DNA sequence: GAATTAAGCAATTCGTAATCATGGTCATAGCTCCCGCG
DNA sequence: CGCGGGAGCTATGACCATGATTACGAATTGC
């Protein structure tokens, strides 16, 4: 019976795993740099490889920090002279850090999860990363509802060009500057200041990175004083169509920039209390310290929601609204002309076929969740905890099962809320009884 | 560099400071089994069996494995041939010169490259047969495999049906790259891209990759 | 021409060519040669579209291919399953070619030529010798193997050949080498086509003196020098080791049906090749039955790498390179593959085998002699017994005492053997082939003719031991039941696991039910839930325990859910806990309970919460009509089994019965298993799914079950959980049993497919007639279509230690209270093979006595605790002192593989260690037997450190040094663990626990 | 009534020392921690000491 | 209150200032045994229920600034 | 009482009690005078003016010349 | 109704301290002496103080 | 020369290794007083 | 008289040692 081998051996010789495995090499030296879909293909990958080959260089991984520190450099907070050549100048913006690796998801910085983008954004990243393949990630920054491309790290290629793409497909990037120097000038603060002046925008940036024509391991220059202001009281902003900004008020009246959501629970920001700003020459940005007061986590955002108001619930990265809903909501989350009916809706819907094919894609209750901009594991735990009185695909009554999940706030509130989202969901069930049956 | 007493026909052994763990035990194996394997003519010279113990193995990354040396005209180096007659590293020879470009050759080695150790799974064979020694190598050959799979990251083992039980052979887990033989039908040898992936695969145990084209004899 | 298959065998390279061995009525052994293809099935279009022509295309008919796909759905549009019905050709090739979108391809050219030649390879036929082309003498060609092999006469017997061989060797350390070590022996059971079982043995003239030659031939045993003058009638002939070997050459050149021989292929046939390379330079050469080939004795190494974790190699078998159609058996591998024993070697295989009661008539000073016969054993083990005990030297009593045999008389229902033993007290005595109390290697070393002759002896021994376990295992009737189920080569029936031999009856399968399942998609991973163990109420039970086991339970979920890969309609699945019941209503509404079941599984994914499997029951699929088919067969078997009345169709019947109940069992594993043909993870999940609820059914209408004024009444209302039926629902339901019971039953325990009810009686045939009516009424009643359970035991003193490790006493159905209890021990540490001999003997001892106070009365538990730990205490200081008891009661084994996570895991390093320092060579799956030891000069130790880096595996060549000693403490750790666990109160066990090794016990909580 | 009014303004300023330390307390940092924790249990030990006084007498 | 550059000197002024009203309590502590030893009959149910205030009041402080990681 | 070591350790150990109850004293005066409360010290006055007098004389009589 | 009787168990202590060392006084020697003397300069700026807190209003 | 198979999970016990509760010890800041030198 | 050097008490966080907890893997049985 040899010829059934005596203990056969796959095709692992062949060019088709050899592919593999160059994909797997390639995915590995972006590792820190990838989203948790292609760290999971990663690990079967891997898998794969010790099915095969008995053993693998790398190995398996539970948790990656996500960190581009390694394509970074120590900062310093104090002047020093820099070396003569060309230099090409960029800003740091203040906003939460994300990555767009060649995985095709929008890689978060710290946690490593996944950001839903909106689509002509994924697309702009698309079309950039497949003009260009020599580009290992997309940093941007995301702050007040606008995706802005930090920077775009590359080893072979400068990202002049690249930032001119990007200006192309739409992406929203900051002025480059390619100034040179002749002397060891030292970067003080006026020099810093002239140069922020310089850049001309108007979003906050937090640094200024300088980017060598020729030399990789690029440096960022951060200049600020560690300053403790008293605060007054936490007031939210417009920054979108129902979300809103944390943004912390002192005495005087001036406004301490607030990266997210998560960022003020995590520094444990505490009315009437002091807290450690990164003092500039305009702009008060919080520094990304950590609390250490004993107030755990459900009680500084419940604190915080029955500061700022109890119709607020955190949203990932801002709070939200909740109020009145009805069919200018979905409406607006349909990019569409306003609507006074079921019938005027499905007939323009019927209009628009892309509108179409987004609401045959999309399940009716991802698209409730996202007419009303619920956070998605959140009220997942909020409908796993309870019970529905269904006919016709409609929620005709609801009641609550674990009383449980109530100690979150933002669960409370989205329950207090679920009336609004029982009559946008009945309405979508509505619209697709009346396209596809 | 280091060497100890034979009884039989080769009557000395010379050995690397790193082969010396092993050494002890391989006298004892052929102690027992050279009085039986003298009688046949083996296609390499007795005096030419144990050439690749004068190797090092810690600069050696990747094992290039074959079953036996060749039937006729064994030199003793394993895939080494100054008359270059021998169809299996002419296929290599071949691969390689996929790999690189590289066309105009008069003979390739894979002794001369540096982190590659060819080698002979049995280390003999008799004139005109294949596997002909195998009960007398067996214990050896998994006893200076596992050294060698100890000291190199990837192993290449040029044999399917051959190699099949390799895993088996070798106590400790290693990079195994079971490939086809060179001599195979099919065109199975000129299919594959083993040594790309010898290549891929030290890259992933972030090893120095394998410069190929300096086995090419010019 | 009427021919019987003995085996199917391929030739080895060149033009490929598949054999078959076939025996006729007069004996004359007929080989008939065929063209060996791979086949391969296409479409219509595909065939036409083939720019190569086939060699041949035989019309399938009209075929359904259908797309076995588990996409999950979250919402109810699903799309239909992908079934494509078209032409079929079966492409037919002499060389391997690669056709782009074939289908079928995961299935064996062999089991293409079988199912669509229609033959069976255990099969009667009557050949057509028109398409019989004559080779040479006795072999034949057929080129059209539908019409030559068309008509299926009924089974006939047929004189088959054997090879029963076993050798010994020289050694004066641990292991024989080949090459500085020569054989002595080997000895043969040459049962030829005439029925002449000849044993006879070749003895070794190079390792004796002349004049110990000459005294050997006074003594009778023939001396030979060369090939021509060996008779094989005379049972001891002296020759040189050439002529040994030549004429063990010649005898394995020789076309049995079956050469056979324990651990043969890695160390005896081996032995017997190499030496032969070694001595004179001959190979033993296989040659093909049309002679254009010849092969040589080559043992290849076959290594069965392991399926979960690493996927690393877990079992190695080896194997003989034959070409000429001997099926060359290893009983070591049959055995370690099918017993579940503590060492797979020669003397336990034979010590557990071949087990007898026999009581004593004559006692003497140092001759003992025992009786054995019908009366004191079962049927047929007394006369096995004197089976063995004709060549048999040495009788183990009672498992302890190893008895030299001074004189053996064969009876006719039993035996008659005077023993080397002591007095001893008792009348009834297991008597076994156990080890054999003899220092081979000093044996050797002093060797002389009457060692020559005693260990000829025991080398005949062996060799018909071979054959003893042959016919004790039914290995050929095994073999021929796996040939007719699994449609397989009767060479090929054991070498292969669960996915092999489900692969030809699925072949036969799908070409009935026109059906071709494919798998575009890649398969993906998951974890599911098995099934429902429940906890056990009750740690101990003074009453009796009634056993109501499903008779094949998931067989029966498959076809009654239809649970099929291609009969799945759909997965849905949900995130959220509304469309969760959005799709719980428009699964209610979009397919009805009848023709659609609805099985609500665990979710295969961490984000849903529900995931419901649909299956189509308006046709059956393939896994219930294969399983209907495994059932029915099984059925069918076993009905001529109970019209057999002679002992060989009786065991023919028995192992097809058998051979059909394993595939049916198979039919799970194989649905679960990601690369099985019979892959469904849907299905497979639901079909756990669908036996855990009626698991739930079956312990909610038996807990708190009344059989009150003969009315038994249910707690739970009878309702078929799936969906609305229209049987009767009621639960208070009449009996066929007197009135005046009035007895409570409750379900303190379940299985995957067993739930135990706890009845309040004690008395044992009450309870048997109460439990046949409750069988019998929850067949009628309770189950449902093809569900039915079967009534296996009355549990008498139930003693649980926890999920799944219970020891009992057995009263089955047949049984009474008159008949003797028999011991059913699951899951605990008679059962476990790491548990050494002495930790089985004291827990079996302290469980008697223990379940001798619960037979006793109500009595308090701490005053039983005390004298418990008492006498623990009393027996452990008196084994740590004394050290009485032998090395074998402190023995435990483990089964060696490379399946390991980590590489440096010191149970790897020991074995490795063990086969770079001994001689002896551990291979993957091999059962070894190690000990704790340490150096004797150190004290009683309390704390424990480096248990694993004391392990030292122990062979037969092993001896305990008078510096070493065993590390007794751990054994009475893991002995004094499971005492503690039996008992109730936890604060005296964890003193005496603290005091005897200083740590706190785990103890288990129900 | 000394003894109470003096206990009653060590009870405000200890109030305001509590509310000024709530205000900077977030953001303290690690030999802040220490040197803070040991001056509050050393504050922690006067006042046990009061306790054992005043129960004792 | 308003901003400082550095928190640092007024840590050195609550550890100033708490020093000094240990230095209070201390001086109570050391006239209240003085007046105990005096021998003037008190009723201290009073200062029972003001160091159970200032008691709840110190781990109040302390609950939140003791342990780090 | 000889070598006059232990009377010497005595009023050594004792004086250190004594200033700091006296400072004890001041303290929470000062104190129970930043408490707000209206309070009169006219016998306080005359205690610390008599043991003053006590103590100069103590002064004068307690050196070694 | 505190204060004064402790300054008044003061006064007493004193009393008993000034006796004592008016006992022992017919030999002190200097170094002790010269120590007792730096005490009483300890004590009388305690006095000192405690009489500008009384005499401040 | 090559040629593919390979049953599922539940559940328990024993040993090993990472992690943490408890406790001992050691620097270490506070911190408080004794002595002293101008 | 006033502040520095020094010496000794005194808790107190940081760190190390010991032992109990728990995940983690192998062995094994069961069904």
């Amino acid at each position: 019976m040899h010829h059934h081998h005596h203990h056969g051996t796959g095709s692992m010789t062949s060019s088709a795993d050899l592919t593999n495995l160059k994909e797997l090499l390639s995915l590995y030296k972006s590792l820190r740099f990838s989203d948790s879909v292609a760290i999971e293909k990663y690990n079967s990958l891997v898998e794969w490889g010790t099915s095969t080959y008995w053993k693998i260089g790398v190995q398996k991984v539970t948790n990656v920090e996500t960190s581009i520190s390694d394509y970074y450099d120590e900062v310093k907070n104090k002047p020093f002279n820099i070396d003569p050549g060309y230099y090409i100048f960029l800003p740091v913006y203040f906003g939460s850090v994300f990555i767009y690796s060649k995985g095709k998801n929008m890689v978060e910085l710290g946690s490593g999860n996944s950001f839903q983008i909106p689509d002509e954004i994924r697309s702009a990243c698309n079309k950039v990363l497949d003009s260009d393949n020599g580009i290992d990630f997309l940093r941007f920054v995301l702050l007040n509802n606008r995706w802005i491309m930090e920077d775009a790290i590359s080893k072979y290629q400068s990202p002049v060009n690249i930032f001119k793409l990007a200006s192309e497909y739409g992406l929203n990037i900051p002025n480059y500057l390619e100034i040179e120097i002749e002397e060891d000038t030292l970067f003080d603060d006026e020099l810093y200041s002239i140069m922020e002046r310089s850049f001309d925008d108007t979003f906050p940036k937090i640094s200024i990175s300088y980017i060598k024509l020729g030399e990789l391991k690029r440096q960022v220059v951060d200049f600020f004083k560690f300053s403790f202001m008293y605060i007054e009281s936490i007031k939210v902003d417009r920054i979108g169509d129902n979300i809103f900004i944390p943004s912390v008020i002192t005495k005087s009246g001036k406004k301490i920039l607030v990266k997210d959501v998560d960022h003020l629970i995590r520094s444990k920001v505490r009315e009437h209390t002091f807290v450690k700003v990164k003092k500039k020459n305009t702009f008060s940005i919080l520094y990304d310290y950590d609390g250490n007061g004993t107030e755990t986590r459900g009680e500084v955002i419940k604190r915080i929601i029955d500061t700022i108001g109890r119709d607020y619930y955190v949203n990932g990265k801002y709070f939200s609204k909740v109020g009145i809903a009805g069919l200018k909501q979905l409406t607006n989350k349909l990019d569409i002309n306003e609507c006074a009916t079921v019938d005027e809706l499905v007939d323009e819907i019927n209009k628009s076929g892309t509108v179409k094919r987004k609401i045959k894609n999309q399940s009716v209750f991802d698209l409730s969740r996202e007419c009303l901009g619920y956070p998605e594991a959140d009220f997942i735990t909020l409908v796993n905890n309870m019970r529905f009185k269904i006919e016709n695909c409609k929620v005709v009554n609801f009641n609550i099962e674990n009383t449980n999940c109530l100690n979150n706030p933002s669960i409370e509130t989205i329950y207090g809320n679920f009336n609004q989202f029982v009559s946008i969901f009945n309405t979508v069930t509505d619209v697709k009884k009346r396209l596809f049956e | 560099m280091n060497s100890v007493t034979i009884s039989h026909a080769p009557y000395t052994i010379t050995y690397h400071d790193d082969w010396e763990p092993v050494m002890s035990q391989l006298v004892e194996f052929y102690n027992e089994v050279a009085s039986w394997l003298l009688r046949d003519e083996t296609s390499p010279i007795p005096d030419k069996f144990f050439i690749q113990l004068k190797q090092p193995l810690r600069n050696k990354r990747v094992c290039v494995c074959g079953i036996d040396p060749y039937p006729k005209d064994g030199t003793g180096v394993p895939f080494e041939s100054p008359n270059f007659t021998k169809k299996s590293i002419k296929e290599i020879a071949s691969s390689i010169s996929r790999l690189t470009g590289v066309i105009d050759y008069k003979g390739y080695n894979l002794n001369i490259i540096d982190g590659v150790i060819p080698w002979n799974y049995y280390l003999s064979c008799k004139l005109g047969e294949t596997k002909s020694h195998a009960i007398y190598w067996d214990k050896i050959s998994k006893l200076l495999l596992q050294h060698i799979t100890k000291h190199v990251s990837v192993l290449y083992c040029l044999g399917k049906t051959d190699f099949s039980n390799i895993r088996a052979k070798l106590e400790s887990p290693v990079t195994t790259i079971v490939g086809y033989h060179p001599a195979a039908r099919d065109h199975q040898f000129e299919k594959d891209r083993s040594f790309e992936i010898i290549n891929v695969l030290l890259e992933l145990d972030n090893k120095t990759p394998i410069n190929w084209a300096q086995g090419f004899i010019y | 021409m009427d021919v019987r298959c003995i085996n199917w065998f391929e030739s080895h390279g060149e033009n490929r060519f598949l054999y078959l061995k076939s025996r006729c009525r007069n004996g004359e052994t007929v080989f008939i040669r065929f063209p060996h293809y791979f086949y391969y099935v296409v479409t219509d279009e595909i065939y036409q579209s083939l720019s190569p022509p086939p060699f041949n295309a035989r019309p399938m008919g009209k075929m359904r291919t259908i797309d076995i796909d588990e996409t999950i759905s979250y919402n109810l549009d699903i799309k239909d399953r992908k079934c494509s019905v078209a032409d079929m050709w079966l492409i037919e090739e002499p060389k391997k070619r690669s056709i782009q979108n074939a289908t079928m391809d995961e299935f064996f050219n062999i089991s293409w030529f079988y199912i669509s030649n229609g033959i069976s390879p255990d099969g009667c036929y009557s050949l057509d010798e028109q398409y019989l082309t004559k080779i040479n003498n006795g072999c034949y060609h057929c080129d059209d193997p539908r019409n030559c092999f068309a008509k299926e006469i009924p089974r006939f017997d047929i004189p088959r050949s054997y090879l029963f061989l076993d050798i010994e060797c020289h050694f004066d350390k641990k292991f024989p080498s080949v090459f500085i070590n020569p054989i002595s022996h080997t000895s043969y059971c040459y049962i030829d086509l005439s029925g002449k079982r000849l044993l006879f043995t070749l003895i070794n003239e190079e390792m004796l003196t002349e004049q110990e030659i000459q005294e050997a031939v006074d003594r009778g045993c023939l001396r030979i020098q060369s090939l021509m003058e060996m008779d094989y009638e005379r049972e001891l002939v002296l020759c040189s080791e050439i002529v040994l070997l030549r004429i063990a050459k010649q005898l394995l050149e020789l076309t049995f049906d079956y050469v056979v021989t324990f651990n043969g292929h890695n160390f005896d046939l081996r032995y017997i090749t190499n030496r032969l390379e070694l001595l004179t330079g001959e190979k033993i050469i296989f040659r093909s039955p049309d002679k254009k080939e010849a092969v040589h004795l080559c043992i290849y190494e076959r290594n069965q790498s392991s399926h979960k974790g690493v996927c690393g190699m877990a079992n190695t078998t080896f194997h003989v390179n034959n070409n000429n159609g001997t099926i060359f058996f290893d009983l070591y591998s049959f055995i370690q593959k099918s017993e579940k024993l503590d060492s797979y070697k020669l003397d336990s295989i034979s010590k557990n085998a071949f087990s007898c009661m026999g009581k004593v008539l004559n006692r003497g000073v140092r001759e003992m002699t025992f009786i054995g016969d019908d009366t004191t054993d079962a049927k047929g083990k007394a006369d096995t017994f004197a089976k063995v005990l004709t060549t048999g030297n040495y009788v183990t009593v009672d498992e302890d005492i190893i008895c030299k045999v001074i004189r053996k008389d064969i009876l006719e229902n039993g035996f008659k053997v005077v023993l080397s033993c002591p007095t001893l007290p008792n009348d009834i005595y297991k008597l076994s082939f156990g080890k054999d109390d003899i220092d081979l290697a000093q044996m050797y070393k002093d060797y002389n003719l009457n060692i020559a002759l005693d260990m000829a002896r025991y080398c005949i021994h062996d060799a018909c031991l071979c054959q003893y376990l042959w016919e004790y295992y039914g290995v050929e009737t095994k073999t021929d039941a796996g040939a007719a189920t699994y449609v397989l080569p009767q060479s090929m029936v054991f070498e292969y696991r669960a996915s092999t031999i489900i692969k030809g009856p699925l072949l036969k399968l799908l070409l009935e039910t026109k059906t071709i399942l494919v798998r575009s998609e890649t398969k993906q991973k998951f974890p599911y839930e098995g099934g429902k163990v429940f906890a056990p109420k009750q740690k101990m039970f003074s009453n009796n325990v009634l056993i109501f086991d499903y008779n094949s339970l998931y067989p029966n979920v498959c076809i009654f859910g239809n649970l099929s890969p291609e009969t799945l309609v759909g997965v849905v699945v949900s995130t959220n806990r509304l469309e969760e019941e959005i799709n719980n209503q428009l699964l209610l509404q979009k397919y009805p309970p009848p023709r659609y079941i609805t099985v609500h599984c665990e979710p295969r994914l961490p984000n849903l919460i529900s995931e419901i499997a649909i299956f189509d029951r308006s046709i059956e699929g393939t896994i219930p009509r294969l399983l209907r088919t495994f059932l029915a067969e099984r059925a069918r078997y076993k009905k001529m089994l109970k019209q057999a009345t002679s002992s060989t169709e009786k065991a023919i019947y028995d192992s097809m019965q058998y051979t059909y109940k394993i595939v049916a069992n198979s039919v799970y594993g194989l649905m679960g298993f990601r690369n099985s043909a019979l892959y469904s993870y849907a299905s497979a999940k639901s079909c756990t799914s669908i036996g855990r609820r009626m698991i739930l059914y079956l312990e909610s209408v038996l807990n708190g079950a009344e059989l009150s004024n003969g009315m038994l009444r249910f707690a739970n209302t009878l309702s078929n959980p799936f969906y609305m039926d229209d049987r009767d629902i009621n639960p208070i339901v009449k009996t066929s049993l007197p009135i005046d019971y009035r007895f409570r039953f409750r379900s303190v325990y379940g299985d995957t497919d067993s739930v135990f009810t706890e009845i309040d009686s004690q008395d044992v045939d009450k309870s048997i007639e109460i439990a046949k009516e409750l069988e019998r009424l929850i067949n009628s009643r309770v189950l449902f279509n093809n569900f039915k359970i079967e009534f296996e035991a009355v549990y008498k003193n139930l003693i649980m230690q926890s999920k799944k490790k219970y020891t009992t006493m057995k009263y089955s159905a047949s049984s009474n209270s008159k008949s003797v209890p028999e011991r059913i021990n699951k899951g605990t540490s008679e059962t476990r093979r790491d548990v050494s001999k002495f930790h089985k003997n004291m827990i079996k001892t302290y469980k008697t006595r223990l379940s001798e106070m619960l037979s006793e009365g109500r009595m308090n538990s701490n005053q039983v605790c005390i004298d418990i730990l008492r006498s623990l205490e009393t027996d452990l200081r008196s084994e740590f002192d004394s050290r009485s008891s032998p090395l074998e009661l402190f023995m435990l084994s483990r089964m060696h593989h490379s399946n390991y996570k980590s590489a440096d895991n010191p149970n790897m390093y020991l074995v490795t260690e063990y086969n770079k320092n001994n001689p002896e060579t551990i291979e993957l799956g091999e059962r070894y037997y190690f000990a704790y030891i340490c150096p004797a000069n150190v004290p009683w130790t309390k704390k424990l450190v480096n248990i694993k880096t004391y392990e030292t595996i122990i062979d037969r060549s092993f001896k305990l040094g008078s510096n070493q000693r065993i590390f007794y403490e751990v054994y009475f750790k893991r002995l004094t663990s499971e005492i503690v666990n039996l008992l109730d109160n936890k604060v005296l066990c964890i003193s005496f626990f603290q005091r005897m090794f200083g740590s706190r016990p785990t103890f288990y909580e129900a | 009534s000394d003894l109470k009014v003096a206990t009653d303004n060590i009870v405000k300023d200890l109030k305001k020392i509590i509310t000024r330390i709530s205000a900077v307390s977030t953001v303290l940092e690690d030999v802040q921690a220490a040197g803070i924790s040991r001056q509050f249990t050393s504050m922690t030990k006067a006042i046990t000491t009061l306790s054992d006084l005043v129960t004792e007498g």
